């Protein structure tokens, strides 16, 4: 649905096509990655911090958080701040 | 969940002043998410500070190198020298990007500016 | 004459730092080609100290040291001396001493090598006795991945199996050709059986096959004081050790492997459920006799490895069909299946599930993966 | 060829014709290869073993007993012995026989009924 | 639920504590009776009518009572002292 809904709204058309909202997408499959954009090197392999829309910051997950609990045991303040 | 945070806080000896911190998944995610809102690309801005990544260099002259450039960035917590108290915080911020290279973002006062 | 003492003594009885040491013995770390090469040399060098086998049991027996033999015993003596090499170097990185006269590759090391020591300082070697080194053999998983032949994690534990095995089963029959030509040592061995190194083998194959022929027996007392251990012992093991190859056997995967691509002759994917009642009915209308040009190639692909009686349904239509296991969401896989030359790509959708929409959308999801893959390839697919 | 359906004649066809086949073959190669003799020593040790005596050794191998009546007294042969046990031990105990457990038995009142006149 | 109010009444902050509030509860798995008090030796191998928390009456169970028939079919007390 979530993939359904972006396409969507990235294809339909105005008065001014469709490619100019912003969207944020949550997703829970890093490998689903590659259908929510059309130009990019499509790579299974590839980690996510290295792909366009997570460059672009038209999407997220919940993936990228583990790194959170070694940052906040190695320091003690970093999720206070967070 | 966010409404056991609460239940977990009750616990008699859990110090969150100590340093006993509960990650929340779904405080953080949709946080992350309301203040990209209010400016895009803060999300994943924010998610690049934490993994630890080192400097890869990229000769294509493509945005490959620049966003890598961006990502080698971490953040830490250090005390700073004592010759800087009775100056100001937009003083010794100042002073210490052009001088070497460091920029703050907070301090702490009990409580972070 | 019998002095067993002499290899007994020095074996039984007995029980610039770092300029080459971690520079080329790198065993744990496993760092530089040298220690590659060094593990691979001492391997190469284990077999062919073991190459030796029948063809040395059925020479003549052992005698003092000769001048002309169909192999030299000089390299043997080299041989040993880069064992006892190899036996300093571990000392020195002994780490915890009491442990490393514990360890098991340190005391079959000074079982082995002190017998060559005696050959050296004295010319009146035995030959047997050596050729119980299987210890060494029982690891080549770590060559195999060295040498990327196999890298999978369905065949390692498969061939540490099988490898350990035959290691324990070839030092078996090698003692048991020990307690053959050794005799009773009380009877001064006026009962010895002489028995070439041949027969033990297919005597230990029998006895763990449970057949047992019986045309050959253990005559010698201890021998058979030990084969009635070894089947109480062997037996189990083996029992316990069928549980845990059956399905190594079993979960090999099947279908795999790429395509191979024929010219002038076009081909289409089917992909989706598929299951037999659906592809019979894709089959039975699409390989009628009436409809003259039928010369494409169905190659099919799903993500579950296929069962029932499909396995025969292409064996029986061996030149028409053929199969892939791996989902279509993957560009490696599609890749793998070589649709960049495909004339079309039909797709079977489910009709029976029940949420219509969830099935859909995944119709969906197969259409803008393959679009995103070849972005001109003709697509028939379904709706609910 | 017409014959009567069941899918029990495929059941055999798929069993006890392959059965069949390798049994006879492994007891012909056998055959052929004990009686040729000893290639490299000048053919000394050929035994005088024909088809029967060798069917009857090859089932006495197989299976579980131990009958030393007859058995191979050449190192090739047995040795290659050795590997039909490993061979059968294998596939025609792991591959081919869970079908023939699986088959289980035949329908148990699968008659008919014949109607006697009169009631 | 039961002990997660126990330790929250527990730790009630008072202007003072709540641990010197005088409480009872009520338990259904006896092996359960360790996390009711953390200046214990909480041991595993102990039998219920010894450890701390029933020693000091701030606990019970429905368990402890299926020794009743053995004790009233040799006497009568039931009938009058209970």
């Amino acid at each position: 649905e979530c993939i359904l809904a972006s396409l969507n709204i990235k294809s339909m058309q105005f008065d001014t096509t469709g490619v100019n909202i912003p969207i944020i997408t949550e997703l829970v499959n890093d490998t689903n990655v590659q259908f929510l954009d059309q130009d990019d090197d499509d790579d299974p392999d590839t980690e996510l911090y290295l792909t366009q829309p997570f460059a672009c910051g038209t999407a997220f997950a919940v993936s990228v958080l583990d790194s959170l609990m070694s940052a906040t045991y190695f320091n003690d303040n970093i999720l206070t701040l967070i | 969940q966010y409404h056991n945070k609460a239940h977990l806080l009750n616990i008699p000896s859990w110090n969150w002043k100590e340093g006993d911190d509960a990650i929340c998944l779904a405080e953080l995610k949709l946080g992350f998410i309301a203040q990209s809102c209010l400016a895009q690309g803060l999300s994943t801005m924010l998610a690049n500070l934490f993994s630890m990544r080192s400097f890869i260099k990229i000769e294509e002259d493509t945005w490959q190198k620049y966003y890598l450039e961006g990502v080698s960035n971490e953040m830490y917590t250090e005390y700073l020298s004592s010759a800087f108290v009775g100056l100001s915080f937009p003083t010794v911020c100042e002073l210490c990007f052009v001088k070497l290279k460091l920029l703050m973002i907070a301090i702490e006062y009990s409580r972070i500016l | 004459q019998r002095m067993w003492w002499a290899f007994l003594a020095s074996s039984m009885v007995t029980f610039w730092m770092t300029s080459v040491k971690d520079w080329a013995g790198v065993m744990i770390s496993a760092q530089t080609l040298t220690g590659r090469v060094l593990v691979v040399l001492v391997f190469a060098l284990s077999i062919g100290a073991l190459v030796i086998y029948f063809i040395d049991s059925s020479n003549p027996i052992e005698s003092c040291q000769n001048f002309y033999k169909d192999f030299t015993l000089q390299i043997d003596m080299a041989f040993n001396v880069f064992f006892l090499l190899y036996f300093g170097l571990r000392f020195i990185a002994a780490n915890d001493k009491l442990w490393f006269w514990l360890e098991v590759n340190s005391v079959v090391d000074f079982f082995t090598v002190p017998p060559v020591f005696v050959s050296v300082y004295l010319n009146r070697s035995w030959l047997g006795l050596r050729f119980l080194r299987a210890l060494r053999l029982i690891q080549f998983s770590e060559i195999l991945q060295f040498l990327n032949i196999l890298k999978t994690s369905n065949s390692i534990k498969l061939v540490n199996l099988l490898s350990i095995f035959i290691s324990t089963w070839l030092t078996a029959a090698g003692f048991i050709h020990l307690v053959e030509n050794s005799g009773d040592p009380w009877e001064n061995f006026q009962n010895n059986q002489a028995l070439t190194y041949w027969e033990c083998v297919y005597l230990l194959m029998v006895t763990m096959s449970t057949v047992g022929y019986g045309d050959v027996y253990a005559k010698t007392t201890l021998g058979r004081l030990f084969m009635v251990f070894f089947i109480l012992g062997g037996l189990a093991m083996f029992a316990s050790y069928v549980p845990e190859i059956i399905e190594l056997i079993g979960n090999r995967k099947k279908y795999g492997g790429s395509y191979s691509a024929v010219s002038g002759r076009k081909h289409i994917v089917v992909c989706g459920h598929i299951t037999l009642e659906s592809v019979s009915n894709f089959l039975k209308d699409f390989l009628h006799k009436d409809r003259d040009d039928v010369n494409v190639e169905i190659v099919f692909l799903h993500n579950i490895s296929p069962n029932l009686e499909l396995e025969a349904l292409f064996k029986r239509h061996f030149t028409q069909v053929e199969f892939y296991q791996g989902s279509v969401l993957n560009p490696h896989d599609l890749a793998r299946v070589k649709i960049e030359s495909a004339d079309a790509c039909l797709i079977l959708a489910n009709k029976y599930c029940a949420d219509p929409d969830a099935e859909d959308a995944s119709n969906i999801m197969r259409v803008i993966s393959i679009k995103n893959y070849h972005p001109k390839i003709r697509i028939i697919t379904q709706m609910l």
